[PDB]
């Protein structure tokens, strides 16, 4: 809400705020309905998402990817410096999916899978 | 030189995206009962408090031409006017043959087609029907496709007539606007926005400020009024098919009045309807009229003809009066004191505009004794633009009627050709350029909390 | 108001032709405009009819053939003929009308006010 | 729903009794709509008040946060030993907000700031 | 919806499948929001089967809980080498809810309060 | 129609099986479903 | 019939009469039927 023109590094500061906000008679009575439901579904979208790639309490999580250099060949200093999510989020735009998809199973689920073969017998 | 993947949730990241927004209403209820008001406005969560927020080294583009809520307005507009007769009578056993000579009060001269029509009604037995007659206003009545004793109603062959329910009487409500969750309602903030391209001054709220839902044809009134000079907004200022809109920066006083009274009669129909008309007139006969000064509506005129050789930055400027069409798009058209009022406005646009030719202003026009004075027409009978096939009846208001407004911005079109030189004249008509005079500042967006980069943990 | 009128001419059977009508005073998007044809020492005839909501409506001894259409940078009408035949052969109008319909519905009605001098148009070989 | 009229330590033993009751043609149609979507609102409002506050999965948690002694002056044992929480909440509903606020930010928010830190570079 | 007829070693590999799909005008606008709210009934009522058992956001969770021989007398090798989870289910439904009773308090809310003693003073 | 007072006789042409003879002299007929239900006309842009 | 309401109904008819009718192939419906009947047979697995 007051973060987006900031640089990155500093957006990141604040995030709790849009966590808050991201959730909470015949012409409207269905209106309310369809948009309250369509929050619920969008909120637990991405609730589904985090469970799927673990970090489901951690607004940030850190974890075993390693980042394409294809994706973009700028530098962390250039990218946390003087740039907004806007824009960063239209760059990455492309290859979002494929991270997405990545980070859903590779990294989470052999986690999975080689942890409880760490505890197996 | 390690660089992991990270996630973050709660980014402040928005896209354009097309969605439902909701209505809000103010503290006080209409306190009716009414479905399409008080179930409607008045049981809507209430003051919504807009703690707009300011946004540091934001730019953001504003389309006002093409926007997504305009159309919900017109919308909702037509869904209430719908709703609102849904209650109330029918006039269906009406639309008989009339039989109406022209008399009046005193004397006769003024009628102009009222009094004494006559007409059959059978109420209540179904048996006993029983000669009754009421005054109707002349441009409501057609002469009967065949002898000139025989009248008809304007719209019975071709469409259901129903009359308006006193409680019912509409009047504009301030809306709000809100959105749901997940979406965010942003404002350019310029006081010179022209209503495209970027916005250097971005700021977001949970809700807008009211906006009524008020009807017009040309003029713009009870509306917002614009922070600096006059503000003048075109799709395609070349094009000579888009509408011209004129937003003012300072208001103009408008009085208009009908002078006479009617006397309000009541004719039976059956158990609970009953039609209402015009009984006697008292007591002497004026035309209503509307007045306005003279010296505002010419310097308004004027800077506004400054402004507009912007837009055509070359020869000489022109207005004329309306064309031709329907009046609906040729008059000044409302409804003060809930009758309807058509207003003939040729006089208001009968100048002209040179270069620097003489500005003999010592006249200072001359002490606020200069008032402008129109002639209007009223109605009963009206097929509302919201709709065809469906007409609302007006029941007449006994006694006078007088209505003070704001003049605040006009609805302007053009013409090519004549000589060398650039003409224009009231255009209006579409409703959402009503409404779209002040969405203009408003844009919708949701918000997507998602998002990756790189880090160095792991 | 005043109407004026352009083109038209000579052409041979099945060739094309057209005609320019522009107004003054009003424009020609916002009113009842009408097309129609008289041939030499005979009467008038209706050929084609636009609407303010400018719909047109053609006689069926053109349609497919003729053709109007709105200039509305030039404030104007203009007729296109294709498919061109003999019978074609007149002196052609473009008039403007003056009706009241009130909310849609009518109740007065003038008739045809404004007329333009009229086109030649010869078809022959 | 058993517990009230006890003491807060008796009333603690049994929480996940609360848990499971907490969630789940005209006339009524309308009205069990609103009813189950309300059902919904609260019980994410309050599950985002945890994911906020940590402790999402955890019926009790215990964190880094000082108790105001101008709060309340009464001993643990005084009020644990023979207190309802009906008459605790009486007494706290007026820094309910405060706490709330703080427990909020800077006990978790501050916590994943300095986390990432310690595993920054 | 692509291992049911397989062996149950085998479907366990593959579950964030179903968990991505197990969530998300007077004749079916009733409808659509009788099944959109049922929808998130069931799920949180999974959900809420997990806070209480734990394992909030692991798909696979293992825990202090006995298996008791009378429920089935199967080896571990028959058991997920050549069934599929249809025939399991349909062999403990019987000893579903009471090994459900037993896992929702004896495991987890045992687990709540001695781990808290362990930390209390 | 539509004056509720200018009645009018009108013809028109049924399919035989739709019609019925009425309870009484032959030359006096009636539709089929009338002392019965309530029959509507089906709209041009829901012919389904 | 009023405000928006008019009975559709037939005029004039034109112009020569016959009655609707239906073509099928018969040997098509032929062999189509004996092959109905070798596979009915089946479940009544006997006499003609
Ligand atoms: C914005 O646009 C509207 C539309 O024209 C204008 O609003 C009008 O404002 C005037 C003045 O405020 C209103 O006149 C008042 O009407 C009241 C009665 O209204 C109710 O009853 C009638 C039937 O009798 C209904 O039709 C109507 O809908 C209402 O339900 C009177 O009670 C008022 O009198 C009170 O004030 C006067 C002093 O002004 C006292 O002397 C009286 O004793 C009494 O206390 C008054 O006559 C008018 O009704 C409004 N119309 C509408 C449609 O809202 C605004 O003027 C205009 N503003 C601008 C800037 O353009
Ligand atoms: C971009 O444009 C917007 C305007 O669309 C502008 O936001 C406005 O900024 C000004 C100055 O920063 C604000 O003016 C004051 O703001 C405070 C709180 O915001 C108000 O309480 C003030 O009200 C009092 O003072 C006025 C005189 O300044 C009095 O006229 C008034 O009656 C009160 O006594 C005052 O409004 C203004 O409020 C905001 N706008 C809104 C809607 O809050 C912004 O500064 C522009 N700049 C940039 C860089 O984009
Ligand atoms: C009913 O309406 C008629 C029409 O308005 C009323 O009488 C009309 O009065 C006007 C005003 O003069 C007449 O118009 C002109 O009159 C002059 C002579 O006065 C004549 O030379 C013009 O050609 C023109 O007509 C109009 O003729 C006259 N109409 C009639 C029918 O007399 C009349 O007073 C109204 N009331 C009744 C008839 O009770
Ligand atoms: C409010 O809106 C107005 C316009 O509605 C904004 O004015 C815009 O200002 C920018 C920067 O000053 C202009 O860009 C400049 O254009 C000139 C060419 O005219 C060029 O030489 C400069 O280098 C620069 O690029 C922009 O043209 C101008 N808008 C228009 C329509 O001309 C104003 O900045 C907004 N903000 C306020 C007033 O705070
Ligand atoms: C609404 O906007 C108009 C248009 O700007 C404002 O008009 C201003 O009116 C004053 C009074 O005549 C003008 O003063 C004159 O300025 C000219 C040069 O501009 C100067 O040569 C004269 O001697 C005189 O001082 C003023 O210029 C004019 N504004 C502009 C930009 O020209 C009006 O005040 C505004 N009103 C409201 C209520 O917003
Ligand atoms: C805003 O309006 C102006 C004026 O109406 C538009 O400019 C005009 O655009 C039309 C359509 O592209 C041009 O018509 C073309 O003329 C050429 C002339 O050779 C002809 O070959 C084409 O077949 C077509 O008829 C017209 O010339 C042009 N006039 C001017 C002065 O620019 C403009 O495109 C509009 N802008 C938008 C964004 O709609
Ligand atoms: C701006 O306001 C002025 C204030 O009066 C209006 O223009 C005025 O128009 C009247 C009538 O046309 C003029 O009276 C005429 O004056 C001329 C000489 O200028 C004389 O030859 C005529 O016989 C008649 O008496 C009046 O002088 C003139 N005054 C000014 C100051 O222009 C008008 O309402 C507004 N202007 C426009 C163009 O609408
Ligand atoms: C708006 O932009 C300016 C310049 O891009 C930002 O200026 C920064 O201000 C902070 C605090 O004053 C400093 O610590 C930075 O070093 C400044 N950076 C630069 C590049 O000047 C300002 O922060 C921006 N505003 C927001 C809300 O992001
Ligand atoms: C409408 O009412 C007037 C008023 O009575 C009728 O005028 C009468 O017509 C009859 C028939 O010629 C005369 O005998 C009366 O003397 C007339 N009276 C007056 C006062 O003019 C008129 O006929 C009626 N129109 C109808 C019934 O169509
Ligand atoms: C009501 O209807 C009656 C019946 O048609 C009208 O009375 C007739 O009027 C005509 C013309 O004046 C006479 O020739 C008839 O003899 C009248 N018959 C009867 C029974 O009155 C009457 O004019 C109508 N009145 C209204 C107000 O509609
Ligand atoms: C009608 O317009 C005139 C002039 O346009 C207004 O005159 C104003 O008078 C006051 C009092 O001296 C001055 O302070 C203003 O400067 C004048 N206006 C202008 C534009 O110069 C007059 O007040 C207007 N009438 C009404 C009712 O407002
Ligand atoms: C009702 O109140 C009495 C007295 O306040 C409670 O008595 C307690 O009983 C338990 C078990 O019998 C003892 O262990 C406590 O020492 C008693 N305390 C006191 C102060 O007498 C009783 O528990 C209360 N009932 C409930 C359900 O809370
Ligand atoms: C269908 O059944 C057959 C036999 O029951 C399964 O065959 C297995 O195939 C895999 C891979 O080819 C081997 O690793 C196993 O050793 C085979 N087991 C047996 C018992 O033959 C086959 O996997 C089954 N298909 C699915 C989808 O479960
Ligand atoms: C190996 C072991 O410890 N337990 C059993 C074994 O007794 C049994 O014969 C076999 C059946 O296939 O399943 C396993
Ligand atoms: C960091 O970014 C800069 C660009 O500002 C670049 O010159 C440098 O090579 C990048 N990598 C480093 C410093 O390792
Ligand atoms: C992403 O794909 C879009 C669509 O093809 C393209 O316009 C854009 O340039 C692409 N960007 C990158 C960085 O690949
Ligand atoms: C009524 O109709 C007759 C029929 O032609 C006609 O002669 C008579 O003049 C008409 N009366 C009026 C007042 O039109
Ligand atoms: C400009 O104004 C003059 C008078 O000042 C007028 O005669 C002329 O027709 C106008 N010309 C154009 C091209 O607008
Ligand atoms: C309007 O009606 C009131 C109340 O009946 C009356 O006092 C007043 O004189 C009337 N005015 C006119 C112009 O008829
Ligand atoms: C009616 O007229 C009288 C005197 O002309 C005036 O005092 C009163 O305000 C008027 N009322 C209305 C509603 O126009
Ligand atoms: C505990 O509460 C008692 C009141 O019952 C009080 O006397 C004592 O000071 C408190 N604090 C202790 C024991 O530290
Ligand atoms: C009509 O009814 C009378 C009454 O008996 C009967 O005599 C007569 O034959 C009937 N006409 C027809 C055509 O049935
Ligand atoms: C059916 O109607 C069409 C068009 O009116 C006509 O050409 C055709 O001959 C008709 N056919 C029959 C069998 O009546
Ligand atoms: C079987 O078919 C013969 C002729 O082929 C027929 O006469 C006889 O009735 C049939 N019998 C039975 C039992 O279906």
């Amino acid at each position: 809400l007051g973060a987006a023109g900031s640089t990155m590094g500093a957006a990141s500061m604040t995030l709790t705020v849009q966590a808050r906000n991201l959730l909470s008679l015949t012409v409207w009575g269905i209106k309310q309905l369809q948009a309250r439901v369509l929050a619920v579904e969008r909120y637990l979208r991405d609730q589904q998402l985090l469970g799927i790639w673990g970090c489901s309490g951690k607004l940030i999580c850190c974890t075993n990817v390693p980042w394409n250099s294809s994706w973009s060949n700028r530098n962390l200093s250039e990218i946390w410096d003087n740039m907004t999510w806007l824009q960063w989020d239209k760059e990455i735009s492309n290859y979002t999916q494929i991270i997405y998809g990545l980070l859903e199973e590779s990294q989470n689920q052999q986690e999975k899978n080689e942890q409880d073969l760490l505890a197996l017998d | 030189e390690n660089l992991w993947v990270t996630v973050y949730y709660g980014v402040p990241v928005w896209k354009e995206a097309k969605t439902t927004l909701f209505c809000a209403s103010d503290a006080k209820a209409y306190e009716k009962k009414v479905h399409n008001v008080w179930a409607t406005h008045a049981c809507v969560p209430t003051d919504p408090n807009p703690q707009e927020m300011v946004l540091k080294n934001v730019t953001e583009n504003f389309n006002m031409w093409k926007n997504d809520m305009v159309d919900q307005m017109h919308e909702d507009v037509i869904s209430l006017w719908d709703q609102s007769l849904k209650p109330c009578v029918k006039l269906t056993p009406l639309c008989v043959t009339l039989n109406c000579t022209n008399a009046t009060a005193s004397n006769s001269s003024i009628i102009e087609g009222m009094k004494n029509c006559s007409f059959n009604i059978t109420t209540e037995l179904r048996d006993k029907r029983e000669k009754k007659n009421a005054l109707f206003y002349k441009l409501d009545i057609v002469q009967l496709d065949g002898n000139s004793s025989q009248y008809r109603l304007i719209n019975c062959n071709t469409s259901v007539i129903t009359q308006a329910c006193p409680k019912v009487s509409f009047d504009p409500i301030p809306i709000h606007y809100c959105a749901p969750a997940g979406y965010a309602i942003l404002k350019c903030n310029n006081k010179t926005f022209t209503g495209t391209g970027p916005c250097n001054n971005v700021s977001t709220v949970q809700c807008t400020h009211g906006i009524k839902p008020v009807v017009s044809t040309q003029l713009l009134l009870n509306g917002s009024l614009a922070e600096g000079e006059i503000i003048i907004r075109s799709e395609n200022i070349t094009n000579n098919v888009k509408t011209i809109i004129v937003h003012l920066n300072e208001s103009v006083k408008i009085e208009c009045t009908r002078p006479n009274n009617k006397t309000r009669t009541s004719i039976r129909i059956g158990p609970g309807q009953w039609f209402y008309a015009t009984g006697q007139v008292i007591g002497d006969i004026r035309e209503a009229y509307c007045n306005i000064n003279e010296s505002k509506w010419n310097e308004t005129l004027q800077r506004v003809s400054k402004k507009l050789k912007e837009y055509f930055p070359h020869k000489n400027i022109t207005f004329q009066p309306s064309s031709g069409g329907d009046l609906e798009i040729t008059t000044h058209s409302f409804n003060c004191g809930g009758e309807f009022f058509y207003c003939n406005t040729s006089s208001l646009f009968n100048r002209t505009y040179m270069a620097n030719s003489t500005d003999m202003a010592n006249s200072t026009e001359t002490n606020s004794t200069r008032t402008i004075t129109i002639h209007c027409r009223i109605k009963q009978i009206i097929n509302m633009w919201q709709e065809v096939g469906r007409a609302m009846y007006a029941p007449p208001i006994a006694g006078n009627i007088t209505c003070i407004s704001n003049i605040t911005g006009l609805l302007l079109t053009r013409d090519g050709g004549k000589n060398n030189t650039e003409t224009f004249r009231p255009g209006g008509g579409n409703m959402k350029d009503n409404w779209r005079s002040e969405l203009y500042k408003y844009k919708v967006v949701k918000i997507e909390p998602l998002g990756v980069a790189p880090t160095r943990c792991k | 108001d005043r109407l004026f009128q352009s083109g038209g001419g000579v052409s041979r059977p099945g060739g094309s032709l057209r005609v320019n009508c522009g107004a003054s005073g009003f424009t020609v998007r916002t009113h009842y405009m009408y097309w129609l044809r008289q041939s030499p020492g005979k009467g008038l005839e209706w050929v084609a009819f636009m609407n303010s909501g400018g719909s047109v409506s053609y006689v069926d001894s053109v349609r497919g053939r003729f053709s109007v259409s709105r200039d509305n940078p030039a404030n104007a009408m203009v007729l296109q003929m294709d498919a061109l035949k003999i019978e074609d052969t007149g002196t052609y109008y473009c008039a403007r009308e003056l009706r009241e319909a009130w909310y849609g519905d009518l109740r007065d009605y003038s008739g045809l006010d404004v007329w333009g001098r009229g086109t030649i148009v010869s078809i022959s070989s």
